[PDB]
C-alpha cells in the first residue's frame, strides 16, 4: 500500500534536528487551518493540517553523547578500570551467538574504530576499520 | 508464440489458477479469469521443421504447453490431391453468392443459439459407465509406459478427458455423460497428442509435453 504522510514545522532550535531518510520520532501539536486550495481540490470545506513540532528524537540513535549523564560517564569510566574490559566487550557482542570469538573480536575493533588523521594537513588516511 | 516473458508468466497464472493478481499502484486485488484460452502459435523460423517437435520449433515453455487440453497442427500436406481440392474449395469461395451467404448465416445463427442454450440449461454429470471408461482410459494410456520404463501419461490428461467428455455430452444435450462421449474424448485427445507430441524418430511420446528435449534429443549427452 502507499504510505500516508504529514507535514511538520520545526522552529527555533529544532531546525537541523533531522534530515531526509531519518527514522525520527516526532512530538508536536496537531494543528489545522483553512486552506482554499484544498477546498477547491476536494469540493468541500476541508482544512489542511500540520504538526507544530515540540520534540524530535530518532529511533536508531536511541542514545547520544549529548544525552549522557554524569552517572553514565562515571559507571563507564569505572568499567574501564577492570583489566577484563577487553574480554567483557568481546563477550558482549552478539551474546546469543556461541563461539566465533575471533569474529566478535574483529567486530568489536571495527565497532569502536581507529582514529582518523591528516599528517601535514595534506595527506588523509582513514580511521575506520 | 512471441509474447514476452512477463506475458508468459501472467498467462501461466491465468491458465493454472483462473485468476490474475495485480499489485500495481496501491491496488491489491485478485481478478477472476475463467477464460477459455484459444491460441495460434507460429514456428520461430518461417517454416515448420519436421526434424523437430512442436515445443522446440515454437520455443514456448512446457509450463505453458502442458496446460493446454489439445494441441493441433495446421500445416497442409504436400499432396497434389490436397492442393487440387483446396483450389476447388477456394474457387467455390470466390463464386460464393447470396444463397450460400444466407445458408451460412442461417447456420451461424442456429449455431450461436444452440451454444447459448446449451450453456444456459445443460449440466452434464458422470454416469457409472463414464467413470469406468475414464479410469480404464487413463490406466490403458499409462500401461504404455511398461515399454522403455517411460511415463506415457499424467493425471491432468485424465482431467482433460473429463472436460472433453462433458463438453461432448453438452453438445448432444444429454445432461449425463456416458461411454459415447468418453470414446469421442479419447479419440480426439489421442489424435491431438499424435499430431503434437510426435518425436520424428519414434512417433508419439508423452514426455515431449512434460519437458522439452525428448529422449532421442537428450541422449546426445
Amino acid at each position: 500500500r502507499l504510505p500516508r504522510s504529514k507535514d511538520a514545522i520545526l522552529l527555533a532550535d529544532l531546525v537541523d534536528s533531522c534530515k531526509p531518510g531519518d527514522e525520527i520520532e516526532l512530538t508536536g501539536i496537531y494543528h489545522n487551518n483553512y486552506d482554499g486550495s484544498l477546498n477547491t481540490a476536494n469540493g468541500f470545506p476541508v482544512f489542511a493540517t500540520v504538526i507544530l513540532a515540540n520534540h524530535v528524537a530518532k529511533k536508531d540513535n536511541k542514545v547520544a553523547v549529548g544525552e549522557l549523564t554524569d552517572e553514565d560517564v562515571k559507571m563507564i569510566t569505572s568499567l574501564s578500570k577492570d583489566q577484563q574490559i577487553g574480554e567483557k566487550i568481546f563477550a558482549s557482542i552478539a551474546p546469543s551467538i556461541y563461539g566465533h570469538e575471533d569474529i566478535k573480536r574483529g567486530l568489536a575493533l571495527a565497532l569502536f574504530g581507529g582514529e582518523p588523521k591528516n599528517p601535514g594537513g595534506k595527506h588523509k588516511v582513514r580511521g575506520d576499520i | 508464440d512471441k509474447m514476452n516473458e512477463s506475458t508468459r508468466s501472467v498467462l501461466h497464472e491465468v491458465m493454472e489458477q483462473q485468476t490474475l493478481s495485480i499489485a500495481k499502484a496501491g491496488i491489491i486485488c485478485q481478478l477472476n479469469a475463467r477464460t477459455s484460452v484459444l491460441a495460434a502459435a507460429n514456428p520461430i523460423e518461417s517454416q515448420w521443421n519436421p526434424k523437430k517437435t512442436t515445443i522446440e520449433n515454437i520455443q514456448l515453455p512446457h509450463t505453458l504447453l502442458s496446460r493446454f487440453d489439445l494441441i493441433f497442427l495446421l500445416l497442409d500436406p504436400q499432396d497434389e490431391a490436397y492442393d487440387r481440392r483446396l483450389a476447388h474449395h477456394l474457387v467455390a469461395l470466390y463464386y460464393q453468392s447470396e444463397e450460400q451467404a444466407e445458408e451460412e448465416l442461417l447456420d451461424m445463427a442456429v449455431l450461436k443459439d444452440y451454444i447459448a442454450y446449451a450453456h444456459s440449461t445443460i449440466m452434464p454429470r458422470l454416469s457409472e459407465e463414464a467413470s469406468q471408461a475414464l479410469i480404464e482410459a487413463y490406466v490403458d494410456m499409462r500401461k504404455i509406459g511398461s515399454s522403455r520404463g517411460m511415463v506415457s501419461a499424467y493425471p491432468r490428461q485424465l482431467e482433460s478427458l473429463i472436460r472433453l467428455a462433458e463438453a461432448h455430452a453438452k453438445v448432444r444435450l444429454s445432461n449425463k455423460v456416458e461411454a459415447i462421449d468418453v470414446e469421442e474424448a479419447k479419440r480426439l485427445h489421442r489424435e491431438a497428442l499424435k499430431q503434437s507430441a510426435t518425436d520424428p524418430r519414434t512417433g508419439i511420446v508423452d514426455i515431449s509435453i512434460l519437458t522439452t528435449g525428448m529422449s532421442a534429443t537428450s541422449r546426445k549427452r
